[PDB]
């Protein structure tokens, strides 16, 4: 665990392509949309949505959810090498799937849906859970080894109306796992106290602008609360869910998340959607309760739009942003690996950057300035005895398939 | 500080389907919205978004992006879409809102009409004030675009030159006038003047000498 | 529905201040980002500056950064154009602008657009005193018709009106459109197609008022001898 400490404008970053070992085909109009990547132990999930026409409003083709191999592909670059691929019977209906890895399998919770992504139809969806468990190393002759589906059934939600997974990948901790997850809570439920909203140094600000932004719209019924799914494997029997809100400092709307295993200690991310856009992420305190030693992290924030743009801190009702997760990968000195999007107010030029709080080391762009580029996930992992980071990024090809792409990014040792 | 590049001119007759195009590097990488300017009028939104259409705006009016230039193709043209058509991005290397230079949609609901055009010298009570200015009358021609070139002797002149934007006369055919503004000692020290008109590829030239 | 209503214009010297101001209704004004637009006369539109709905953000072109202050009073939903120290090529049509977007989106591809636009404030930069017109003739001397007319001639403002032999004379008669000069000055002219039969045995006088200098001008046009 040596990386360069010192910052630097020299470019001492060499991302690598690696997409090259999956299947992400290109044609005419064929768009994959709806990513997850999860990188565990030297193992890997991953899945996206291949759609037909329209990113946003096309017809559903081929939802896949599938699990490898992270191995030196013959140049001292990790790539993923699949094994294991699940495909659903109606991929218009699968949503918000989530990763998480334990003992030789990966565990996908995925929502179910015929009204659309949940989020955006939040009354109308009637809540319906699933996994699918799939085997890292398959075996022939093994029954359900290699994939099982469950249908969720047992919900302890708490308070909250509805529970889904929320995030790309999450932890286990013993036999219990732990998967990124939002609340949806109706409005008159909802305590909270307006003198809580910082507006303090905000001329502009109102005090109600809190409360009114932790749903996406101010008179939406629900508002969002993110937090976990549990799932203790030693219980057996009916299979028993568990919602675990997290804790109100610093808070937001619930958004996509990622709880993640590093140098052996549970790590946090959550989306900036709305007014608060510096990124959040930092230890996990405590699992349950869920709290979260958020970094004051001062120079990494995502794009928005005009009412609460990149670098904004002072309370508005604003529903914008993007997921661009970072991952921790030296806590003594608390830095970590990730890709933003360096635009104000639109998704374009992403830039992988190892950063302190209030200090970018160094970085490199993966594309041109006027690239688009949407959510990208980062993990990171020792190959032999290397750091290297692996980056999903969403992005757009001007001249074609607009498709997720994969960076392998080594973290230097030296400066 | 990001560019939009547009056609200055575009015409079609009634009925007859038109292409509008804004240029900028990359422009596929922005999102591109289209706005119509009818004379006297503020400019309203037709497309937004490359392609999503407002409601209230009828479904001839379409919209694309790709690649280097963004297009505005509008089908079913008809008289009342005569107006000047704008394109318009964010550009978020500068965080500024740029337009296009707009172009101009004529649809023809009259045949080609040439100019006649009518040169002033500087009258004699001017001149006796030490001043002297060059009319150059320009009516009835359709449709309403002119290029008014002014020449001393064969040699062009370019400073001194105001011309107006063409106007409507009450028969439909269009109007406009320049001036070409001299001092004394350079109206008299050529032998001709001219004011050329070009209209539609023609062009009317009409001279004057200031030795009467 | 949506209006927006622009006021505050007019004539200003530069190195002076305007200020603008645009009511709104038909929205709840506090959740829509706002903009002026200007479109310098013959010119396409240029954006000049944003806000957002709740004035937290202010957003310039470099063109006018420094010089301009655009503010908002929510209560009032009013939007507002301090324009300070203002040159020449600051003259156009200013509009009131809405952001067109609604609904519910994390990202949108084109963040600014525009619906609806106001109809303007129109603002002058302008040097140029009351002053009136200067009255050249157009001596006539093309088929069996003559050509003869009236130069009006280093005026402002507009506009100026020009009648022949009092009224007598309409037909044949065209009044052209002035132009706007480097001095900030217009001058227009008026030409009679006439017969050149008629030179010799009617008389021509244009009669030239300018109402804003009280100017009252008549020309007798006569044929030159050469
Ligand atoms: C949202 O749910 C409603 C059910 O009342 C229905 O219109 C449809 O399933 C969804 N609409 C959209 C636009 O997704
Ligand atoms: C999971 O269940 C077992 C009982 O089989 C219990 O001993 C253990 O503490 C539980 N773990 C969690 C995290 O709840
Ligand atoms: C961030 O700052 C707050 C307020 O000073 C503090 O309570 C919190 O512990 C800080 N977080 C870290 C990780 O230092
Ligand atoms: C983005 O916003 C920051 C302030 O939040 C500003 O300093 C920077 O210039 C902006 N970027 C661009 C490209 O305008
Ligand atoms: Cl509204
Ligand atoms: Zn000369």
């Amino acid at each position: 665990n040596q990386i360069c400490l010192q910052k630097t404008t020299s470019t001492i970053l060499k991302p690598r392509l690696i997409s090259y070992t999956l299947p992400i085909n290109t044609r005419e109009g064929v768009c994959i949309t709806d990513p997850l990547l999860a990188v565990d132990n030297g193992f890997f999930a991953y899945s996206h949505l291949e759609k037909i026409g329209s990113c946003t409003r096309g017809i559903a083709k081929q939802r896949i959810i599938g699990v490898g191999e992270v191995l030196d592909r013959g140049d001292k670059v990790p790539s993923m090498f699949m094994t294991n691929v699940w495909t659903p019977p109606n991929p218009s209906t699968i949503h918000h799937c989530s990763s998480t890895y334990h003992e030789d399998f990966y565990y996908t919770l995925c929502a179910v849906s015929h009204v659309g992504d949940p989020i955006l139809n939040s009354t109308s969806w009637t809540e319906s859970l699933s996994l699918i468990r799939l085997a890292v190393r398959p075996k022939s002759d093994s029954g359900d080894y290699n994939q099982k589906y469950i249908a969720i059934t047992k919900v302890e939600r708490g308070k909250y109306d509805k529970v889904m997974p929320y995030g790309p990948s999450g932890i286990k901790q013993g036999d219990t796992l732990y998967f990124p997850a939002v609340g949806f809570l109706p409005r008159t439920e909802f305590q909270y106290n307006d003198s809580n909203c910082p507006i303090i140094h905000c001329k502009y600000s109102k005090a109600e602008n809190c409360r009114l932004s932790m749903g996406v719209n101010s008179k939406s019924h629900y508002i969002l609360r993110s937090g976990l799914l549990k799932y203790n494997l030693s219980l057996g029997g009916d299979i028993i869910l568990q919602f675990i809100e997290i804790a109100d400092n610093r808070l937001t709307i619930g958004s996509p998340s990622k709880i993640y295993n590093s140098l052996g200690q549970p790590v946090f991310y959550q989306a900036s959607y709305s007014w608060d856009t510096m990124i959040k992420l930092g230890d996990v305190d405590t699992v349950d309760p869920l709290r979260v030693q958020w970094r004051n992290n001062s120079v990494i924030s995502r794009p928005g739009q005009s009412q609460c743009p990149r670098f904004n801190v002072c309370p508005e009702v604003c529903w914008e942003g993007t997921y661009n997760d970072a991952f921790l990968i030296d806590r003594l000195n608390w830095v970590s690996a990730g890709v933003y999007l360096n635009s104000n107010q639109t998704a374009e030029n992403p830039v992988f950057a190892v950063f302190k709080d209030n200090e970018i080391l160094y970085q490199v762009p993966l594309a041109e300035d006027d690239t688009n580029a949407q959510k990208t996930i980062t993990d990171c992992f020792l190959l032999e005895n290397v750091i290297w980071c692996i980056s999903l990024v969403e992005i757009y090809d001007t001249g074609d398939v607009i498709r997720p792409k994969l960076f392998a990014v080594k973290i230097p040792a030296q400066c | 500080s990001y560019v939009l590049t547009q056609p200055p001119s575009v015409s079609v007759a009634p009925g007859q389907t038109a292409r509008i195009s804004c240029g900028g590097n990359n422009i596929g990488n922005k999102g591109v919205h289209w706005y119509q300017q009818k004379p006297g009028q503020a400019p309203v939104v037709v497309v937004y978004d490359d392609s999503d259409r407002p409601s209230g705006i009828p479904e001839r009016f379409s919209g694309s992006n790709s690649g280097n230039t963004a297009t505005l193709t509008i089908s079913r043209v008809e008289a009342g879409d005569e107006a000047d058509y704008y394109c318009q991005v964010w550009d978020s290397s500068s965080d500024h809102v740029v337009f296009g230079g707009g172009t101009k949609l004529t649809v023809l609901g009259q045949p080609k009409a040439n100019p006649t055009v009518t040169l002033f010298p500087p009258s004699s009570e001017e001149l006796q004030a030490n001043k002297a200015t060059l009319v150059c009358l320009i009516s009835d021609f359709y449709p309403g675009a002119v290029t008014v070139a002014w020449k001393a002797d064969g040699s062009p002149v370019k400073a001194g030159v105001e011309t107006t934007k063409p106007s409507k006369q009450s028969n439909n055919k269009y109007a406009a006038s320049s001036y070409l503004s001299l001092t004394p000692e350079q109206w008299k020290s050529h032998r001709s003047y001219s004011c050329q008109v070009t209209h539609e590829g023609s062009t009317v030239e009409k001279t004057v000498a200031p030795t009467e | 529905e949506v209006q927006l209503l622009e006021s505050g214009g007019g004539l200003i010297q530069p190195g002076g201040s305007l200020r603008l101001s645009c009511a709104a209704s038909g929205f709840t004004f506090s959740r829509f980002t706002m903009s002026w637009v200007r479109q310098p006369p013959g010119k396409g539109p240029e954006w000049v500056s944003g806000i957002s709905g709740s004035g937290g953000h202010t957003y310039y072109a470099d063109s006018v950064k420094g010089r301009f202050t655009i503010s908002r009073d929510n209560s009032k939903n009013t939007l507002y154009l301090q324009m300070n120290s203002l040159k020449a090529e600051d003259t156009a049509v200013y509009y009131c602008a809405k952001d067109g977007f609604v609904g519910q989106q994390l990202m949108r591809r084109g963040p600014w657009w525009f619906d609806p636009w106001g109809q303007g404030t129109l603002v002058t930069v302008s040097s140029a005193s009351t002053k009136g017109p200067s009255v050249f003739p157009l001596a006539p001397s093309s088929g069996g018709t003559a050509a003869l007319g009236c130069l009006v001639k280093d005026y402002f403002p507009e506009p100026v009106t020009v009648s022949w032999n009092s009224g007598a004379l309409t037909s044949g008669v065209h009044t052209f459109p002035a132009v706007l000069q480097s001095s900030g000055l217009y001058s227009l002219s008026s030409v009679v197609t006439v017969p050149s039969s008629s030179l010799g045995t009617q008389t021509y006088i244009c009669n030239v008022n300018h109402k804003p200098s009280n100017t009252k001008v008549d020309k007798k046009v006569e044929p030159k001898s050469c």
